């Protein structure tokens, strides 16, 4: 009713703003994670995908889980665009990092709805990303026993 | 039961809109005008926030720079118009500065309205805002305080990009800073021209931005088809002819009259492309790069050759190379060629990203072309980056155009207001309202960045002027921390874009000015 | 505009644009009754619904009758209906002169000036042609001469130049045989009554009063001589007690025995009427004829023939009015003092049929200060076109007789008029000369009209009237005859005061409204 | 491309029509007239054809008698109406010549449209042709031929009425002339006012024209409902009140009390039935008229002392019975009439045509009411045949009024035509045009009697004007032989009807005047 005018700016778009936009983002996030959420650990289930013409595929890697979702909230497709890169660099690095995403997002949920400017949080989310990375790097082991049956079995 | 009016008396269009006047054509255009200005007043500022845009290819673009937001937006009022106009001049005048001309131009407009509806007309309004813009380009040259001659080296310049790089990417401005610094050295035009489209930028998904780095060459996403990827010697021939022979232009048929010209043909043309490869074999070369395609004899005698092969579809991407190599591409077959062969030091194929690319590596002879290579976990964040990239590139260049620099951070746009308006005050005429409100517009400006912040802005701008009692000119709005407690822009090192503000003011006004003097509206039937 | 933002539906006319609007409805009603202006005018046909002709060229039913729809028509229909009800003809005068100051005004208007300006003059413009009005009128003593060339003036203009001749006489006798000593004279003491008898020019009128119902009964007289009138509202018919409880009886015999009571209380006021006959002198014919208003049953209507009495019923409310004085008689609501006193006298009642329609004539009376007009018009729309011819007449006449100056004629004070207002133009001191200018040629729409529906040159008309009167001292105007300037007095076409002060008053309050609207709009749908 | 026009000045209706000027409004609605003057010319004369008319109500009538076809024709145009309605007037005159109004106001209104394209608008027609009809009322009275004065008996009566039967009823011109004769001289009013309301017609289907008859006294198609059907003594009382006794009008209600009270009532009701039929029993009452019904009592009692009834529901017929007999209707229940009864030489009934019907004779009292009883094989011969009654009834009463004849069959018309001319001639000015007019409207009448009779007009008019030379003013058309052969139409007996011929003329030139006045038509939609 209020933004009526004789002409418009632009045609007809949708704009949202503010703290409801946020809300909505995180969740969207939270129900794209719940695709990977039981496929964690040794006892985890597998998924049966149907496409549109009825072929399936039965898995329970996030890479193949996760581009069959079909997603088309702006925002949900973060949480998959981010399993493609864990692919590249990683090569098993699928579910987990969506689920740890989404988790994130939670944790801060309650208090990005009063106040706390973005900037903060921005500040806070790289400070502790910087120290716990330096940390697994500092409780990592290694072994000095390359080229032998060691080493061999090191990787079974 | 009820009448309607009858028309009236120009009633002959097809079903055309008409507007005329002060209220249906002159506060309609303002009035759409503010709508544009605050569509990107959100993201101004280094504390502004993202939007996130679906275009209508059903793309998804996610940014804070206005320059590449507007371009995707379909703003249809031609109103609206006549300011994004002006903020793609900015854009290819400095490159930079761009919010400028949409905040500045929408004051202008705002405050003409509050003048309009008490007293002058537009032909009075338009002429104070050109009177006190005069005086601005004289007070611009007086607020110089830094110049960018001294220490012009790689540590200079990795500070004087971060103003540029620190407004749109806040977390990156050090290591970002870093990287374009070791590129804008990299093409030092032996104080000449500076060339920005010497310096590129290579996409490749995979870890956060700390993997990124320059490499002095290019990089291209190509096969070889072949086992000798590793040269070391680098003797690149570039050609652009494809890799097969001779062909006719017209047409051309084979006459064979006897048995010995049909079963010798077809083994003499095996005999000319061996002689066809070894011309270029016989000089030493490694490499040969086409953009055309490749035989599969040719491949038969790269092998018995040890050549090297790669191809390059895009006839810029082969250009830019035979600039970096040092070559000539030939549209002929591969005669010997000795005088026009380039030189790399290492050549290689590598997979990075799940991604084989061909590297021209110099180590030498490096100032030829830069490749800035980026890594994330997603695209938006790589294509932002990118963005972030040419503001430092295009921002050197407008150093070198005019190496002067004035205090940022808001110091220039208080000491403009101040100036123009004591100036207006001594004008015996009605033209110091317009003069004063010119001022005024520029007051708008750091108001913006305090409303971002999440500072209260009127307490911020009269702490602004307060610090500015005739004797200091330099402090300038702190947006680091909550209560911003005012400080010296100097100190800070926040000052860039001098030249950017000379003709952001210029483009600004222009845009105002234009709005202001449309008086009547003709429209065609909308379809 | 706020309107629109209000209401998407919504209309507004723009400043520069509703008087436009306003204008060009003004010119549009202008070109309709321009035609009809004097005796020279022309005749339209009015096709109905229904499938009546009416034939006539009267302004107010040519307003009325007509699909025109715009707001701006609907105004000007409203304060030209008013003409017929305070000075009856001079409609399409109302009308011209509004057009024209509306029409020339935008002469001035469009020439950068406000509305205002022209407004102002017209007021002042109004003011002198009012002491002009004043300086016109001519005491003429009100003979019935005077009266007729004022009958003839006006029923020119709604005859077809025959009929002239039989309504003047019938216009001057019928109203100023109503009332003597200077009382105002009651039109509704004049009857019309429409028969289809024999043609348009055989209209009479008629000394007494004609009925529109006679006898209900074979065993009356159709021809009564020497007739005493009972005017009486009382009901003879079989009334009921008003509870409803009705008769409890036993019997056949009670049953008839009822009916001989229930019917008592009927005899009982019947019987009272028979002894009038009886009390005037009943040695020769001495009529009786009763006129009982109400509704009357059979029952009394036979016992009333048996003594040779005459009754009738169910007359009109205004019968009992006009009837009474016009017989002399005492108009009764009950029975309780009857005597001869409360009888008339008429010398002659009798009936004529005309197809298998009663008309019932009382006629023969001294002076019943009440006459009836018989229109005997061969068609529907001839009928019609007298009726009005007569009611236009008799008011023509009426305003001549209760004013006692006439004005000259048609165009004889609005050329003098006009004149009188350039004169002083330069009067007004100021801006308002423009107003002066614009007034003072409104003013001759009249003559010009007349001008141009009587087929003469516009232009060549008025400057040889204007130029004769100039060089003279006579109010002459417009001669539909030869085109000449010629005196009023003379001629013998004159008006009534009561018309000039309306055309000046009237014309001028609606035209100065209208040019001061300038935002139309409609809204609340 | 296709351009439209736009309105003009005043488009201000809803739908309305407007017609005005010469060729729009005034000649359009003369030739609408024309159209209907055509419609009726065929059945113009006595040797004119019939229409078959079907209206709006699905009634089939098949005559050539105008009167009634104009009535049944659905005509809308409103100017084609006035033409048509003025005929009325000339049937309530003198009941016949309603032919007159559109052959002459039409050739009038048609004629003047040769005038009002050459020369001088209805201004100016008009007048010539008021001029010109006033003086045929100067020369019709000196036309006059005979007068109905002498031998005023069965024989003369029979002649003079032969006109008004023989232009309608061509081969019945004996036959129906002694019938109607026989009914207008029965009801001679002793040289006084004729009254045509005392002939009624009773049509009764079966053989053909030849069995009709008249009869003096009333026929009525009911029953008796009794066995007293041959009465000859014949004391008639009527009355108005049902034959069934009378209840109280307030309310009415029977209260009983105890078992006499409801035992002996039914008997009260016997005993008054009984004594009020005797009481007119005893004073020989023969004949009992009521309009309402009869109780089994009442037919008990009409039994028992021999009295006929008869129910008429038609107030009409009880009112004419009442003046037929010489009788007063009483309202209430029947007393011993001693004085009000009336008196028939035979009433009986009669199965006539296969419907029963009661006759009330009068052989002594003749002159008070005749029935013309009408036979035929259609009942559209008998409605045809009725028509004919008319004229004769109606042209008996015009001969009362005014007893002078002019000649027929054209005589008059070219006499009209020929002075009429003559006095156009002489006429000092341009009003000789439609005078000369007026006299062909005369021309055109006795040409529309020879194109209906087979004889070729132009050869008529040529002769009827030879024989005229000033001297004759009697030879018109002879019309019942092939070849015109003209010759005096007073030896034939071709004369009557002065009044109608005066009349007519003043009407119809009235009607075309009208038509002629009329300058804009301004319609109105339709629903």
């Amino acid at each position: 009713m209020m933004p009526t005018p004789v002409i418009l700016l632009k045609e007809g778009t949708d704009s949202s703003q503010g703290i409801p936009q946020l809300v909505s983002n995180i969740s969207a996030c939270q129900v794209i994670a719940e695709a990977v959420r039981t496929t964690l650990g040794p006892r985890g289930m597998d998924k049966l995908i149907v496409d549109g013409r009825g072929k399936a595929t039965i898995s329970n890697d996030g890479a193949t889980i996760l581009k069959l979702l079909d997603v088309v909230h702006p925002a949900a497709k973060t949480l998959v665009d981010i399993a493609k890169s864990q692919d590249a660099e990683v090569g098993d690095g699928t579910t987990s990092v969506t689920l740890l995403a989404a988790e994130f997002l939670k944790q801060v949920k309650p208090y990005v709805e009063e106040g706390l400017h973005p900037q903060i949080i921005i500040r806070a989310f790289r400070t502790a990303t910087q120290l716990a990375v330096n940390k697994i790097k500092e409780i990592a082991v290694t072994v000095k026993k390359a080229d032998k049956v060691e080493q061999r079995k090191l990787l079974e | 039961h009820v009448p309607k009016a009858p028309g009236f008396a120009q009633m002959l269009k097809e079903g055309a809109k008409h507007f005329s006047g002060l209220e249906e054509a002159v506060y309609r255009n303002i009035q759409a005008c503010k709508e544009l200005a605050q569509t990107t007043r959100t993201a101004y500022g280094p504390n502004g926030m993202n939007k996130m845009v679906i275009n209508h290819l059903e793309k998804l673009f996610v940014t804070n720079d206005a320059a590449t937001i507007l371009r995707e937006l379909e703003v249809q009022h031609p109103a609206a118009k006549m300011i994004v106009m002006a903020s793609h001049m900015q854009e290819q005048e400095v490159g930079d500065g761009t919010n400028f001309v949409l905040v500045f131009a929408g004051a202008l407009l705002e405050l003409a309205e509050e003048l309009l509806r008490i007293g002058l007309s537009v032909s009075e309004v338009i002429e104070g805002y050109e009177i006190a813009c005069r005086k601005a380009h004289e007070i611009l040259p007086n607020l110089v305080c830094c110049s960018a001659k001294n220490l012009r080296d790689i540590d200079e310049v990795s500070s004087l990009l971060r103003t540029s790089i620190m407004s749109k990417q806040y977390g990156n401005e050090v290591f970002l800073a870093k990287l374009i610094a070791q590129a804008c050295v990299s093409i030092f035009p032996d104080s000449g021209h500076f060339n920005v489209d010497n310096i590129r930028v290579c996409k490749i998904l995979g870890s956060g931005i700390s993997s990124s780095s320059v490499l002095h060459g290019m990089v291209f996403k190509k096969e070889t088809e072949g086992d000798v990827t590793s040269v070391k010697d680098a003797k690149i021939a570039v050609y652009s002819c494809p890799f097969d022979g001779m062909i006719t232009e017209t047409k051309g048929t084979v006459l064979i009259k006897t048995a010995e010209e049909l079963m010798n043909f077809s083994k003499g043309e095996e005999n000319l492309m061996d002689a066809q490869v070894k011309a270029i074999a016989d000089t030493g070369a490694n490499v040969v790069v086409t953009g055309g395609k490749v035989a599969d004899m040719a491949l038969h005698y790269a092998n018995k050759y040890n050549i090297m092969l790669v191809r390059l579809n895009s006839k810029w991407d082969l250009r830019r190379l035979c600039k970096t190599v040092g070559a000539t591409a030939l549209p002929r077959l591969t005669p010997p060629v000795l005088e026009e062969m380039g030189h790399c030091d290492s050549v290689y194929l590598s997979e990075v990203g799940d991604t084989q690319v061909v590297v021209f590596k110099h180590e030498k002879e490096d100032g030829a072309i830069s490749t800035i290579v980026l890594r994330g976990s997603t695209d938006n964040l790589m294509d932002d980056i990118e963005r972030a990239v040419d503001d430092g590139v295009n921002t050197f260049k407008v150093l070198t155009r005019d190496k002067r620099l004035v205090p940022g951070g808001g110091a220039t746009e208080i000491e403009l207001a101040k100036q123009i308006t004591s100036y207006g005050e001594t004008c015996p005429g009605l033209e110091q309202y317009a003069i004063k409100k010119f001022a005024e517009a520029f007051e708008a400006i750091p108001r913006a960045l305090a409303e971002n912040s999440g500072v209260k802005a009127n307490e911020v701008i009269s702490k602004l002027y307060a610090v500015h009692q005739e004797g200091n000119k330099n402090v300038g709005l702190d947006i680091e921390a909550e209560v911003p407690a005012v400080k010296d822009m100097l100190e800070a090192g926040i000052l860039d874009t001098y030249l950017g503000k000379y003709w952001a003011i210029k483009l600004a006004t222009n845009a105002a000015v234009t709005v202001l003097r449309v008086d009547q509206i003709i429209m065609a039937k909308p379809a | 505009a706020a309107v629109k933002t209000l209401n998407p539906k919504a209309e507004v006319a723009r400043a520069q644009a509703a008087l436009a609007v306003n204008i060009s409805a003004a010119r549009g009603l202008q070109d309709v009754l321009r035609t009809n202006l004097g005796p020279k005018g022309t005749m339209k046909m009015l096709v109905s619904g229904a499938g009546d002709i009416k034939l006539t060229k009267d302004g107010n039913v040519l307003l009325h009758e007509m699909q025109i729809q715009h707001p701006t028509a609907s105004l000007i229909a409203k304060v030209a209906t008013a003409q017929d009800d305070i000075t009856g003809d001079g409609t399409t005068s109302n009308v011209l002169i509004i057009g024209e100051l509306l029409k020339q005004a935008d002469l001035y208007i469009s020439e950068g000036l406000h509305p205002r300006i022209i407004t102002e003059g017209f007021e002042a413009a109004k003011e002198k042609a009012l002491q002009f009005l004043e300086e016109v009128k001519v005491s003429r003593e009100m003979d019935r001469e005077t009266l007729i060339d004022v009958a003839r003036t006006s029923l020119r203009t709604k005859v077809h130049a025959e009929l002239a001749d039989v309504l003047t006489e019938a216009v001057v006798d019928s109203i100023l045989a109503i009332k003597k000593q200077d009382e105002p004279i009651d039109l509704f003491m004049i009857e019309i009554m429409e028969m289809k008898h024999k043609s348009e020019t055989d209209t009479s009128l008629i000394r007494g009063l004609v009925l529109d119902h006679g006898a209900r009964h074979p065993d009356m007289k159709k021809r009564v001589e020497d007739a005493y009138i009972l005017t009486c509202n009382v009901s003879l018919e079989y009334e009921k007690t008003e509870v409803n409880s009705g008769f409890f009886y036993k019997s056949a015999e009670e049953r008839e025995k009822l009916v001989k009571a229930e019917r008592k209380f009927i005899e009982d006021r019947v019987k009272k009427i028979i002894e009038l006959k009886r009390k005037v002198c009943g040695d020769s014919d001495k009529g009786f004829v009763v006129i009982n208003q109400k509704g009357i049953d059979p029952f009394s209507l036979d016992a009333l023939s048996k003594e040779g009495i005459v009754a009738l019923r169910r007359a009109k409310r205004r019968n009992m009015e006009r009837l009474t004085l016009a017989c002399g008689g005492v108009a009764l609501n009950s029975f309780d003092d009857l005597s001869p006193d409360c009888l008339g006298h008429a010398g002659l009642v009798y009936e004529y049929t005309l197809g298998e329609e009663k008309f019932t004539f009382i006629e023969k009376c001294n002076n019943p200060r009440s006459v009836t007009l018989l229109i005997k018009g061969p068609n529907k729309h001839t009928l019609t076109q007298i009726k009005d011819a007569v009611r236009d007449g008799l008011r023509a006449v009426k305003n001549a007789i209760d004013d006692g100056c006439v004005v000259p004629g048609a165009g004889a004070v609005e050329v003098a008029m006009a004149e009188a207002l350039i004169k002083h133009k330069p009067s007004v001191k100021g801006r308002a000369q423009l107003g002066v200018q614009a007034f003072a040629d409104a003013l001759l729409i009249i003559p010009k009209v007349l001008a141009q529906n009587s087929g003469f040159d516009l232009q060549e008309t008025l400057v040889k009237i204007q130029a004769e009167h100039s060089e003279s001292g006579q109010l002459v105007g417009v001669d539909l005859n030869t085109g000449e300037p010629m005196v009023a007095a003379e001629v013998g076409v004159w008006d009534n005061y009561c018309v000039k002060k309306q055309l000046l008053h009237s014309c001028t309050v609606i035209a100065t409204n209208i040019l001061l609207v300038d935002e139309i709009m409609r809204a609340g749908m």
